[PDB]
RNA sequence: GAUCUGGUUGAUUCUGCCAGUAGUCAUAUGCUUGUUUCAAGGACUUAGCCAUGCAUGCCUCAGAAUCACUGCGCAGGAAUCUGCGCAUGGCUCAUUACAUCAGACGUAAUCUGCCGCCAAAAUUUUGCGCAUUACUGGAUAACUUGGCGAAACGCCAAGCUAAUACAUGAACCAAUCGGACGCUCUCUUUGGGACGUCCAGCGAAUGAAUGAAACCAACGCCUCCGGAGGCAGUAACACUCAGACGUGUUGACUCAAUUCAUUCCGUGCGAAAGCCGAGCUGCUCGGCGUCUACUGACGAACAACUGCCCUAUCAGCCAGUGAUGGCCGUGUAGUGGACUGCCAUGGCGUUGACGGGAGCGGGGGAUUAGGGUUCGAUUCCGGAGAGGGAGCCUGAGAAAUAGCUACCACUUCUACGGAGGGCAGCAGGCGCGCAAAUUGCCCAAUGUCGAAAAAAUACGAUGAGGCAGCGAAAAGAAAUAGAGCCGACCGUGUGGUUGUUUUCAAUGGGGGAUACUCAAACCCAUUCAAUAUCGAGUAACAAUUGGAGGACAAGUCUGGUGCCAGCACCCGCGGUAAUUCCAGCUCCAAAAGCGUAUAUUAAUGCUGUUGCUGUUAAAGGGUUCGUAG
RNA sequence: CAGAUACAGAAACACGGGAGCAGUUCGCAUGUCAUGCAUGGGCGUCCGUGAAUUUUACUGUGACCAAAAAGAUGCGACCAAAGCAGUUUGCCGACUUGAAUUACAAAGCAUGGGAUAACGAAGCAUCAGCCC
RNA sequence: AACCAUGACACCCAUGAAUUGGGGA
RNA sequence: GGAAGUCGGCAAAAUAGAUGCGUAAGUUCGCAAGAAGCAUUGGCUCUGAGGGCAAUUGCCAACUCAGAACUGCUUACGGCGGGGAAUCCAACUGUAUAAUU
């Protein structure tokens, strides 16, 4: 089947390699899974020494960290919107690593003002979380190119897992110089 | 997963002939290496002649008489090694193996105190689930809480029958070591020095009781103790003193005419 | 060790090994070399006719197999 | 053993090749062969074609028995389900030069059943109706009732019943530790404490932290109700624990490991919801068996530093469609141009690339002053294949040939609808050739597999393996006669000797056991009384194969032929007296052996590094310049 | 004596997670809500940081190397080709052996520095006292 | 018969008469 | 069916654009050569490359080439070389019997 060896590649001399031997099992490879983006599907596949793989099959959630406020939250994924293998990998909304999406970012509206108290279920609170908010407020600031995003509600995030590997989309934003890398680049 | 073992490929300290038969008992896998080891059916029908054939070391090893660690062993194809104590309890004897001066396996007759002690030589140092401190031994033993002292090239003193650590022997120059490997093995001498040399092979340049100098790499001795006296087991005949071969020749002459 | 040999690539460099080799018959010697291709992080910046010291690795392509330490 | 001899001339001294000579576990053919020991044996050519039979299965005290099975309820248990193995061994050498292999090393780039040490605190369940606490469910074989089909390792439907097959599911009584909240309670002035709620097991994925070692304002303490010091001591942590880790490992780590956040849905997790011994429904002790996590060993795959015949009447090789490198990716167990997209223009070569020829590597054999030349299919290690060539399921591990699917070439049975076959496994046949053995016995030894020690009311398989039949491949021992007697002598100077008569002991070829061997038979080894056991005398128990001019040991013998017939490896012999042909008689070599043919080693200083030759014998370029060397 | 000249793997600066109680050489007292049952003048160690900071071939001796085969050490398998076994003027045993070698080239620790070869230089391209 | 049928570079090596070119006395 | 017709393949049929690959004998080394031969081609929805001017931004122009997914065929205007192996003659381009060469 597919095969992964070097006997048919040539030698750095340019020579054709003669062979000899059939075709071995330890070597095979296998055709890719084409992640796309929609209701989750997942499919079975028996891995060498026993285990199995998830090949993932139009994965739709996962989960998204937040690095700075060292935070993870579950959201939904909406669109790709960069890939920098093809510009084909786009349009046919498939999901590997280290691709640009979009993400909902309503619940992570709720964890900062949960954690802080600022509103982009506030004025019920004891009155020990609303001394805790200020103690974190003073120590802490955020950054008008995320500020302005969470307003807007839609956040960009970048892929970081194996989709067609481990099965799943997970991933983190993009903050820093890195964001500002991708907003000019779009 | 191969699954014999023919005469002439298996080790020459076994001295099986090589008229007799065309395959050897391949060892299974366990404690010690198949290069480095003896199984349960050379030792019962080869070093011992209690059984003749094959078929008998059956009968003994299938009923549990022979233990090897304190727990009797069925399998005749057990892989036993350096430094482990083999008891017959309906004979009443009780062997540890060892190397003998000439780099060959030694079953010397220990006492019933000694036979629950063994020596074994740390490899590995690591940690487990939670904060573990485990350390591997020579013949795969797993220490659970060893002394937080311990480290790679030390030797541990082991109770077999209840299983604790009784004392650590560290390593330095002061103590006294015995070579388990490249032609030097079976030699007893103290640490002279030993030499780094990073990323490859440590060099531990060591001195003979007889004040003769012998070197090997550092992957090959076991500290015994820190003294030749202070020994907690039993050692063979010649003590690891490797002497001339024409002196060896003329003694063994002299000594058969006396005798005859 | 070798001497570096060219440097076209990127992030690669080429370097050559003389030695010399004895034949039985004859009691005497003959030039051979090898030509061997590492990897050169930008650390570095080694000259054609430079000598280098080179550690293996595992494979980073489908002929390289060493990285370039203390170059002189 | 550091050796040489015949042929060019009327003679001589050379160069030089032909011929002689000794081996070969080196093949074949010819002649001849009493004993015994040890032994290779269809590679050579045709990896050509194959009738028939056998080669891989396994049950203990300890998964599952209502055989309409057997033996006097107890035992033995045919048959099937479940667990493990069949990827090992055996055979052959077709392919093959940055391949395979050998010496040295790696996996910090990975997987790993059986084997060895060893670990486990997640889980609201079951009976009664709120008190109690592991007697859980359904199905399916074997069977019998109909059967189909010419077969065929063919197949259908109905009715029963098990589990260590399958599927659920266990609060109990079980610790330690940490986060987030309440606008619930208490005190003084996150203050603190409590009460309530939610989450907090092993393993996996993502993200953050650790993974060290180079004068004031708040808190601690002391001193003298509340009301004021000013720094002696002091690992830390607001009690339940005044040391319950301030310290993993490496040559090196994005590794080991700890805390926090958001998550795993089948593609993971048991106390088998179990099997025997006992001891005393109702308890105690002891052998077993199986899930999941971790790291040692037996392994697997991949990378590879150096080396390995002949050829230039093979000089350039590589890039659309991967060639050399870079960047995110995908596939794999994992790295990688192994692969998709984009980018750059590289990589190898007279130190012989690219192409062609012969060829499985090595450990090693033959020949041996020394240096060398040559052989290696073949018993040990490694690789590869199962008529030709490709795909894949199940397994921890296969791209498996006594596994499946298809196509190509040959091929078997048939009722003409169909169904099969794979000896380069064992023995055997046809063909091919100069050329190679019995259609034998056994698990006794050596081992592998297994649910197994051996013994019984109760015998695991095994053409792997071993044993014997055939066998001048080759190798080791070794008979075919020893002492005298009396004449006849032969030479030499009285002492070996050469036939003629004739005794006199000895021994094995030959044949037989009280018997040994043997797994059973055979061969050796013993022995012809231990009261008590057969046998050489023209020793018909009869040694051959090549030669006698030279090389080269051995006849100037006697008949026949007449440049004929023939010999002769080379020089030569034969035309009427042949030292050479065909024969008789003698003799020589070596001997149960000896000729012939082909290949190869030494002879060969006729391939010369040690160590050749080049004025005239074969051979110095027409002369200069000149790069790699 | 020191220092000063040469030489130096070596010299200066630090590490108490550093030398099984912080190496070698010139039992009162602290603590006591305690298992607190505890503690009571230079060299040479160790690990890091800066000056300094030569490599190869050849030769000696070690490291490291399946067996079978080959050389051989020992033992009348009746000898030998073989094989590792076997020997007691006898008992319920004793002595036990099976040594030790080699290796095309490459590889790896350390000794010399004679013959060698790899770098560098082309000398005005160089100028640089030390101490207080 | 492009011949000395005699490759290029370097060292040692016995005598007596001549000859071509330069130099010293 | 495929030159059997005929003095004779006369006449007809037949090839055909463009792109990628590939191309022999012979030779005056220029050629032979479009030698020979093989593959692709529609429609629709997209992607990339190739520029100018003002202060990294903004605005603007030309159709060429390359690539992908989906979808379809009844092989579907016009225009547009059939090819190969040899023999004889003349080297070649050219001229030449207006009205049978
Ligand atoms: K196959
Ligand atoms: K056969
Ligand atoms: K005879
Ligand atoms: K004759
Ligand atoms: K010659
Ligand atoms: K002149
Ligand atoms: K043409
Ligand atoms: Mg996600
Ligand atoms: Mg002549
Ligand atoms: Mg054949
Ligand atoms: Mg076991
Ligand atoms: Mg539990
Ligand atoms: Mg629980
Ligand atoms: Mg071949
Ligand atoms: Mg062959
Ligand atoms: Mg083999
Ligand atoms: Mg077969
Ligand atoms: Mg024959
Ligand atoms: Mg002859
Ligand atoms: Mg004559
Ligand atoms: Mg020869
Ligand atoms: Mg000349
Ligand atoms: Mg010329
Ligand atoms: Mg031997
Ligand atoms: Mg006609
Ligand atoms: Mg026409
Ligand atoms: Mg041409
Ligand atoms: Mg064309
Ligand atoms: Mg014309
Ligand atoms: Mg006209
Ligand atoms: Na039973
Ligand atoms: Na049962
Ligand atoms: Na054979
Ligand atoms: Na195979
Ligand atoms: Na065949
Ligand atoms: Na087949
Ligand atoms: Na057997
Ligand atoms: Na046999
Ligand atoms: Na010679
Ligand atoms: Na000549
Ligand atoms: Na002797
Ligand atoms: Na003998
Ligand atoms: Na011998
Ligand atoms: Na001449
Ligand atoms: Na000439
Ligand atoms: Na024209």
């Amino acid at each position: 089947g597919i095969v992964r060896s070097r006997l048919h590649k040539r030698k750095i001399t340019g020579g054709k390699t003669k062979i000899h031997r059939k075709r071995m099992k330890a070597e095979l490879g296998r055709l890719p899974a084409n992640t796309k983006l929609g209701p989750r599907r997942v499919s079975p596949v028996r891995a060498r020494g026993g285990n199995f793989k998830l090949r993932g099959l139009r994965l739709d959630t996962g989960n998204f960290a937040w690095g700075t406020e060292a935070s993870a939250q579950r959201a939904r994924i909406l669109d790709v919107v960069y890939n920098a293998t093809s510009n084909e990998l786009v349009r046919t909304k498939t999901l590997v690593k280290n691709c640009i999406v979009v993400v909902d970012a309503a619940p992570f509206r709720l964890w900062y003002a949960k954690h802080y108290g600022i509103d982009l279920d506030v004025k019920k609170a004891s009155s020990k979380l609303k001394r805790k908010w200020e103690y974190r407020r003073k120590h802490h600031k955020i950054e008008k190119a995320l500020a302005d995003q969470l307003r807007e509600g839609r956040l960009l995030a970048r892929i970081t897992s194996r989709p067609g590997q481990t099965g799943r989309a997970d991933g983190a934003l993009l903050e820093g110089a890195e964001l500002q890398f991708y907003l000019k680049k779009l | 997963a191969k699954k014999h073992l023919k005469r002439l490929y298996a080790p020459k300290d076994w001295m099986l002939s090589k008229l007799t038969g065309v395959f050897a008992p391949r060892p299974r896998a366990g404690p010690h290496k198949l290069r480095e080891c003896l199984s349960l059916l050379i030792i019962i029908r080869n070093r011992l002649k209690y059984a003749l054939n094959a078929l008998e070391a059956q009968m003994i090893l299938r009923q549990g008489l022979v233990c090897v660690d304190g727990k009797p062993r069925k399998d005749g194809k057990y892989p036993a090694g350096f430094m482990d104590v083999v008891e017959i309890p309906k004979t009443g004897d009780r062997f540890r193996i060892l190397y003998d001066v000439k780099g060959r396996f030694a079953l010397v007759r220990v006492s019933e105190a000694e036979s629950s002690i063994k020596m074994m030589k740390v490899v590995n140092v690591y940690t487990g689930t939670g904060r573990i401190p485990v350390a591997v031994t020579h013949d795969g033993h797993r220490i659970r809480y060893p002394d937080p002292r311990t480290s790679r090239g030390d030797t541990l003193v082991y109770d077999v029958k209840e299983k604790k650590v009784l004392d650590l022997i560290k390593i330095g120059n002061g103590k006294v070591v015995m070579v388990t490997g490249g032609a030097n093995r079976g030699r007893i001498g103290e640490i002279v020095s030993i030499e780094r040399h990073p990323g490859a092979f440590d060099i531990a340049r060591l001195k003979d009781a007889s004040g003769h100098e012998f070197a090997t790499r550092a992957t090959n001795i076991f500290v015994i103790g820190k003294d030749m006296s202070s020994v907690p087991v039993t050692l063979p005949k010649q003590q690891g003193l490797r002497i001339n071969v024409i002196q060896e020749r003329e003694e063994k002459l002299i000594a058969a005419e006396t005798r005859r | 060790r070798g001497v570096v040999h060219s440097t076209k690539m990127r992030r690669s460099i080429v370097i050559r090994r003389n030695y010399l080799h004895f034949i039985r018959k004859y009691q005497r010697y003959q030039k051979r070399h090898r030509n061997i291709t590492v990897h050169c992080s930008p650390c570095f910046d080694p000259k054609p006719g430079d000598e280098v010291v080179v550690g293996q690795c595992r494979p980073l392509s489908k002929t390289i197999r060493y990285n370039v330490l203390q170059v002189v």
